[PDB]
């Protein structure tokens, strides 16, 4: 399913916007607007690729399956396993 | 830059913000959640080095709890084949060949790991020389060998053990003649100390086993071939045998002090395995054998206290039966008892330093690594009090 | 049966033991039954 | 107190005291094997600076103190205040 997934991923906290990304960056889906979603998600894709390299440095067998950054104004989510790259825009609290 | 300005910048008093940051991140990261019986355990039987050649001694490495030293003594099949062979067996992975093999010109009769050197094997032989095996070296030949002089042993050495702390070690060895000798682990060209175990004036001791109590290095217990256990003081004005025990009418074939700690002391307790199937739960301070477990027609060969259970201890049989005795559970029937196939006269039992896994030797060379039930292996907090009460029973 | 001074106390004591030992002989029958049904194995320790 | 912080941090599961990483990539505090921790902290610093650029691309007023790099073996908690970068190895359990 698609719509139910995004609905449950959004209303679980009243998230500002989430789109499903099953490809390596450059997603064409939008939740508020095309630019702030697509370019930011591609940027996230590049940095999670570099994070995968970073975690493979200590041991190549390790992989990153969970990534969150909770800062003063933003909380950003991504849970990559092979091509599923999450995005969550949310308040810090 | 270099590691000197970092000290001063740490000593600087701008660390209030860093301390608050650390406190906040730690207190927010405190919460953690999740994202989503007796059995034949293993075998060991060489064929090139383990054709007949009964097991003679067993041990585990304290530093590397996955490592076991074997000692295959008898050479009668082929005079040209190696006389003494010591095989080491690893636990981490299953193989059909021993990890490392060691060959000695005489027949190896006892062996053990080295505490100071975790890459070194020391064992006693039938001639009476203490034999080293530098595992770093690629040669099966012994690396360092003790002289067969009057200063050192000249009789079949059957008990060797290194004791002390990492910064103060002594390799104790006792031979059948009774001459105890401490060497330094690094230098064995000369006996750094030694003296001949003698009872009441002009009475030698036919030593055939020993055990040091946990912790103590100054006094220990010895089991003699003449069936009379003694206690000796290693260093002191009264160095030598200090106790006469009636013991049993048969040769002592094994001995071991208590091997547990955590509750009320039991280091005074130890077990001797005699030559007439009579193991003796029994203490140093008393002189009369506390209990005299007896059964069977054949007789025991070794007995080992559990490294973790303050009551359990194993029991060899020459009928191939290995039985574990849990005193708190019962005092008359073996708590566990199973017989290995082919009914061969087993010769040794050694418990893993974990206490969760047991080993047994064999009369044909096939060391069998047995596993024990979880309920029968690990004791409880009440187990020590129960053991105290059972001892207080009589 | 207590501090009864008369020998009738001892007689009631005898009655008390004969019923007591009726129970006790029942216990003996039980223990001998468990004995014999647990025997037949061998001589050593828990067997005999 | 530095020693108080060390005792507090070592209380956490799988944590050996407190190790703090400078802006140079050299840890000011020594708790684990030096070469491995130095290279790992250097890669950590590279990634955290490039993630700082990441966030200031669209959030030029935010500061970073939280990031969950967890694998199926261990999690590393990275936290910069301004110059001292705390790295803590913690079991996922």
């Amino acid at each position: 399913e698609v719509e139910e997934t995004l609905k449950r991923l959004q209303s679980q906290k009243g998230v500002q916007g989430i789109i499903v990304v099953n490809t390596e960056g450059i997603p064409i889906k939008s939740t508020m607007d095309n630019p702030t979603t697509t370019q930011y998600a591609s940027l996230m894709h590049s940095f999670i690729l570099k994070a995968r390299s970073t975690v493979r440095d200590i041991d190549p067998q390790n992989d990153l399956t969970f990534l969150r950054i909770r800062s003063k104004k933003n909380e950003i989510m991504v849970a990559p396993d092979k091509d599923y790259f999450l995005i969550v825009i949310q308040n810090p609290t | 830059l270099t590691e000197e300005e970092k000290q001063q910048i740490l000593h600087s008093e701008e660390f209030l913000s860093f301390f608050d940051h650390s406190t906040r991140i730690v207190e927010r990261a405190l919460s953690e959640q999740i994202n989503i019986k007796l059995s034949l355990n293993r075998q060991f039987f060489d064929e090139r080095w383990s054709k007949h050649r009964v097991v003679s001694c067993l041990d585990w490495s304290s530093q590397y709890p996955e490592l076991l030293v074997a000692s295959y003594n008898n050479n009668e099949d082929a005079p040209h084949e190696p006389d003494g062979v010591a095989l080491v067996w690893n636990m981490k992975y299953k193989k059909t060949t021993p990890e490392y093999v060691f060959h000695c010109q005489s027949a190896v009769m006892s062996a053990t790991f080295a505490k100071f050197h975790p890459n070194l094997v020391v064992g006693g032989t039938y001639s009476g020389q203490i034999v080293l095996w530098d595992n770093r070296s690629n040669k099966r030949t012994p690396v360092q060998r003790t002289p067969l002089s009057a200063a050192a042993h000249t009789h079949p050495v059957y008990c060797v053990n290194v004791v002390g702390t990492q910064n103060a070690h002594n390799l104790i060895s006792i031979s059948t003649d009774g001459k105890i000798c401490s060497w330094s682990l690094d230098m064995l060209s000369h006996p750094q100390d030694s003296m001949e175990l003698v009872h009441k004036q002009s009475k030698a001791v036919a030593v055939t086993s020993m055990s040091f109590p946990v912790g103590d290095v100054n006094n220990f217990v010895v089991g003699s071939e003449e069936g009379s256990v003694y206690t000796a003081c290693r260093h002191g004005s009264k160095a030598g045998i200090s106790e006469m025990f009636e013991g049993h009418q048969g040769p002592i074939t094994g001995i071991h002090c208590h091997a547990a700690v955590g509750a009320v002391d039991f280091s005074h307790l130890f077990v001797t395995s005699s030559f007439d199937w009579t193991v003796k739960l029994w203490t140093t301070k008393n002189n009369k054998p506390l209990y005299s477990f007896e059964d069977n027609a054949d007789y025991v060969y070794d007995v080992m206290w559990s490294p973790t259970h303050p009551a359990l201890f194993a029991c060899v049989d020459g009928m191939g039966r290995l039985d574990l005795w849990n005193l708190n559970n019962d005092t008359e029937v073996p708590t566990a008892s199973i017989s290995v196939e082919g009914n061969p006269a087993l010769n040794r039992v050694r418990w893993t330093h974990s206490g969760r896994e047991i080993a047994v030797g064999d009369s044909e060379g096939q060391i069998v690594i047995y596993d024990v039930g979880e309920q029968i292996a690990v004791p409880r907090n009440d187990e020590w009090a129960r053991f105290g009460r059972t001892l207080a029973e009589i | 049966d207590g501090l009864d001074v008369s020998k009738e106390g001892t007689e009631a004591w005898e009655a008390a033991m004969k019923r007591y030992d009726e129970r006790i002989d029942r216990v003996e029958t039980r223990i001998t039954a468990r004995l014999r049904d647990q025997l037949g194995t061998a001589k050593n320790a828990n067997e005999m």
